[PDB]
RNA sequence: ACCAAAGCUAGCUCAACAUACUAAACAAAUACAAAAAUACACCAAAAUAAAAUAAAACAUUCACCUAACAUUAAAGUAUAGGA
RNA sequence: ACGAGCUACCCAUGAGCAGUUUAAAAGAACCAACUCAUCUAUGUGGCAAAAUAGUGAGAAGACUUGUAGGUAGAGGUGAAAA
RNA sequence: CUCGCACACGCUUACAUCAGUAACUAAUAAUAUACUGAUAAUUAACAACCAAUAAACCAAAACAACACUAAAACGUUUAUUAA
């Protein structure tokens, strides 16, 4: 006996049915597209196609990402898409060497920082290269609002991106009370990241947490039958009267 | 060694291990550990009078059966509450915000006798 | 008594019914019992079984008055609140609820219970998944070959 | 000075809160709706316990000042 | 940030499907290291 | 200096080291669980 | 002449099709020392699989060995190997 | 993964040491309960997968002992016998 | 001829009344505390379960008068609460 759908498709078929299949179709749809991240530690080949050195001739080259280890500790913070690299090393370099287990740690530092669009401070373990893509994006509110979800990988900055994303669509009064001149300023330069209600409270949920949401939403107490039959009852009398 | 595939029960372990066979408690422990039992926890068996009822437990072999017809909580509305509204909506005196002359109670924590929690034990 | 015969009478002509059923039950047992005592047959046992009939279509019958009445009014098929849960083990289980003086998050017992799934459950709820598989597919194999082997025997086609 | 207590014996602090209460005007998703821990759900934060009706043995001691016969001036006895 | 880069050479697979990564594709080695640079 | 009898009975001990509750509590203890639910046994634990 | 001998069912194996995949039973009690109605909580966690073996030794290396999306060929070819 | 219910050591909580000799409750002395096991003889598929009989050493201490808890194999523990 | 009664820990009806033992159990027979069938039983005063906070209090058990060094288990009262 052998399964008839491959068990591989088991989790995508998850999705399918149940509370799953009740999610908002954009959601799903972002979920599902697994785009390659941004190349952090191996560096990439420009060219398709290279030739041989040895050979001398047209070969077909490929880009294959080095696994990288994301510890928990990483998701409480921003560390620009990187992690623990894990992996063997030879001693000297040389290959009839010894074979060596080895770890590379990032460099960690401890940084607070501001955004415009929430008017707090966050005190956030940062790494070197993500304040190089803060400066790379001209602000730390575009970094988070430019990198995708592939590039940043970590829940802090999808919640981060999603409460500021909720703060432009909902155009909140609470930036500043005082100051309506500098509202619209704030909310001027970000005008390309507008995105409508319905899309901006699900960019920075899991699936776990989004499963209690749509069940929050959906969660209606049982009709009683009384008010049921009570209708039923008012339409035959409604019917035998227009019947007369 | 011991027997694993067996009731685990106070009779089997220490002095200490003295686990209840399964009776609901009627009290706490006191100030000088007497034991206070409160009245209102003893469940209060409530009987009738039998003397002046005329039934028996059993019935008479030639008395029919009837047809198995379980009681379903559309046939109890048609028979309960249908007539009232019926009437009501003919003289024009229905009411469809308020339904509780008709039995119908929006919230059960005000009765002593709820439903859903299922306060009375039977 | 059957089933529809009890259905006619009042709720409170069912609750002294009751204790006429409860005498006459109490006074087979002690007759049942006696007879084993004196090493002797227990006269017309079968008395005891329509009793015992009998005990239950009346709980039965207050019973469907008791989920019927509760449907009107409050529209729950169950009379103990409960939800269904995931324990430790991968199980679906439906956990009744209990009553507490405290809330949930105030209870020091209830909140050592664990209701989700650990990371290693998922390979152990697969493997129950092969199992009930395989008893399955031998089941269905056994009713065909029984089939086959008893045409033979009985060609009357 | 030489403070006489413990860090271990100590009852430990609560713990940090998660980082979703941080963001302003963002309403976070906790697990009491389900009235059980589940990981990956946001660590709820409930209001202090107010029994409607007091009960004699369970509720807290009262404060020694809320006594009736409670004085500022120190008697020795 | 380290940049590394695999000892041992990986098959390709050009249909888009994910390569197959053996143990031996896991011995890297420092090729540069971004905290150095100027 | 007469082994043989290394198995002293008791109760507390037994229920301690061996019993449904400790079983629950560490993650390898579950997995015993588990393994002894999927070989049908009769008994999990003491 | 004892001890013994003979029987053909119980069920199983490998597939195929296939719904789409933790069965049956859950009245009460079940993670206090499980199956004990009832009190102010703490709750939780991850770090590359290694080696037996092959090279007639053994240190670099050793298919499958967690995660492939298949079949006919290109082909055991280009390449990678104390080469 | 599972094992400190036997054993090595330790943390809790308990319980025993009668008589005799000495200003002594002095890691003193005679000798029981109690704890170890020196020598020899039976036993060697035995009563016993390490015992029985006689005889021995300590017996107010670095002593015996009950209950329960802690340390787990690249380790634990050890008045080193690997 | 002399390890006897009871509690704790453990075992779990192996205990009691009546009947049967050709055979099963006892390393044999009689036979029945030990094997089979039926019926019956251990009744709480003893034992388990059996309050919280604040404050005063340097002063050993060894017949304990009073001392030794190794510096020692063993709580009462007042106040605020306690179905
Ligand atoms: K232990
Ligand atoms: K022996
Ligand atoms: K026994
Ligand atoms: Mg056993
Ligand atoms: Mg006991
Ligand atoms: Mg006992
Ligand atoms: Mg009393
Ligand atoms: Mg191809
Ligand atoms: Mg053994
Ligand atoms: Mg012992
Ligand atoms: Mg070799
Ligand atoms: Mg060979
Ligand atoms: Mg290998
Ligand atoms: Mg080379
Ligand atoms: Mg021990
Ligand atoms: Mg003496
Ligand atoms: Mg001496
Ligand atoms: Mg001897
Ligand atoms: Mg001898
Ligand atoms: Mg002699
Ligand atoms: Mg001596
Ligand atoms: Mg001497
Ligand atoms: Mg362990
Ligand atoms: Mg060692
Ligand atoms: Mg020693
Ligand atoms: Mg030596
Ligand atoms: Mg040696
Ligand atoms: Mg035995
Ligand atoms: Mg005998
Ligand atoms: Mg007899
Ligand atoms: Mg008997």
């Amino acid at each position: 006996p052998l399964h008839k759908v491959p068990v591989g498709l088991w989790k995508q078929l998850r999705l399918w049915e149940g509370i799953y299949s009740r999610l908002p179709r954009h959601y799903l749809r972002s979920l599902e597209e697994a785009r390659t991240p941004t190349p952090v530690h191996y560096r990439p080949h420009g060219a398709k196609f290279k030739i041989n050195p040895k050979n001398w001739q047209r070969e077909r080259v490929e880009d294959v990402p080095i696994p990288v280890h994301y510890p928990p500790e990483s998701q409480l913070g921003l560390w620009g898409g990187e992690g623990w690299v894990l992996g063997h090393r030879y001693v000297n370099n040389d290959k009839l060497s010894k074979r060596v287990r080895k770890v590379w740690k990032p460099q960690l530092f401890q940084r607070e920082l501001y955004s415009e669009i929430l008017d707090k401070r966050f005190t956030v373990t940062v790494t070197m290269r993500t304040l190089d893509l803060i400066d790379q994006a001209c602000g730390f509110d575009f970094y988070i609002l430019k990198t995708p979800k592939e590039d940043l990988c970590s829940k802090f900055g999808m919640d981060l991106k999603r409460g500021m994303l909720l703060r432009l669509a909902r155009q909140d009064p609470q930036l500043h009370p005082d100051d309506p001149a500098r509202r619209a300023a704030i909310y001027d330069r970000y005008k390309a990241f507008v995105i409508p209600e319905a899309e901006a409270e699900w960019v920075g949920l899991t699936l776990d947490e989004a499963v209690e949401k749509q069940r929050l939403l959906e969660e209606k107490d049982p009709i009683p039958l009384f008010k049921i039959f009570v209708e039923e009852l008012l339409g035959q009398l409604q019917q035998q009267a227009l019947s007369e | 060694g011991a027997d694993r595939m067996s009731k685990w029960t106070s009779k089997r372990g220490p002095r200490t291990f003295c686990k209840g066979r399964g009776a609901k408690g009627t009290g706490f422990h006191g100030r000088d550990g007497k034991f206070v039992q409160i009245k209102e926890m003893i469940p209060e068996l409530v009987v009738p009078e039998l003397a002046g009822f005329k039934l028996k437990p059993y019935v008479n072999y030639r008395a029919p059966e009837g047809t198995d017809t379980p009681l379903t909580a559309k046939q109890l509305f048609l028979e309960t509450a249908a007539p009232a509204i019926e009437k009501d909506f003919k003289a024009g005196t229905f009411d469809p915000e308020h339904l509780e002359k008709y039995g119908f109670e929006p919230t059960q924590e005000g009765k002593l006798f709820q439903l859903y929690p299922k306060n009375f034990p039977r | 008594w059957t089933c529809q015969q009890l259905r006619n009478k009042s709720n409170e002509d069912l609750h002294k019914l009751w204790y006429v059923l409860l005498k006459e039950r109490n006074m087979l047992l002690t007759l049942e019992q006696e007879a084993k005592r004196q090493r002797l047959p227990m006269p017309s046992p079968e008395r005891l079984e329509k009793v015992v009939d009998s005990m239950d279509a009346l709980d039965k019958v207050v019973q469907e008055r008791e989920d019927a009445l509760r449907l009107l009014q409050t529209g729950q098929e169950k009379a103990r609140p409960g939800a269904w849960r995931r324990d430790i083990f991968g199980r679906i289980i439906w956990h009744k609820f209990k009553q507490w003086p405290i809330p949930w998050y105030l209870n020091k017992k209830y909140n050592r219970k664990r209701f989700f799934a650990m990371p290693y459950v998922e390979r152990f709820v697969r493997m129950r998944i092969e199992k009930q598989a395989r008893i399955k597919a031998r089941k269905r194999s056994l009713e065909r070959k029984k089939e086959k082997f008893l045409q033979e025997k009985f060609p009357h086609l | 000075a030489y403070e006489w207590g413990v860090r271990s014996t100590r009852k430990p602090e609560p713990p940090p809160l998660d980082r979703v209460y941080e963001i302003p005007g963002l309403e976070p998703i906790t697990y009491a709706g389900k009235m059980h821990f589940m990981p990956g759900l946001a660590r709820p934060v409930f209001p202090p316990w107010d029994p409607g009706w007091t009960h004699p043995k369970f509720r807290r001691l009262p404060p020694l000042h809320e006594h009736p016969l409670y004085k500022d001036q120190a008697c020795y006895v | 940030t380290v940049i590394v880069e695999r000892w041992w050479k990986v098959p390709l697979a050009g249909e888009g499907r994910k390569p197959r990564l053996h143990r031996r594709h896991r011995v890297y080695k420092l090729v540069e290291d971004t905290k150095h640079r100027p | 200096k007469a082994r043989g009898n290394e198995y002293q009975p008791s109760n507390i001990k037994r229920k301690h080291k061996h019993g449904w509750v400790r079983r629950l509590r560490t993650p390898t203890g579950v997995q015993v669980i588990l393994r002894r639910m999927h070989k049908g046994r009769k008994s999990l634990s003491h």
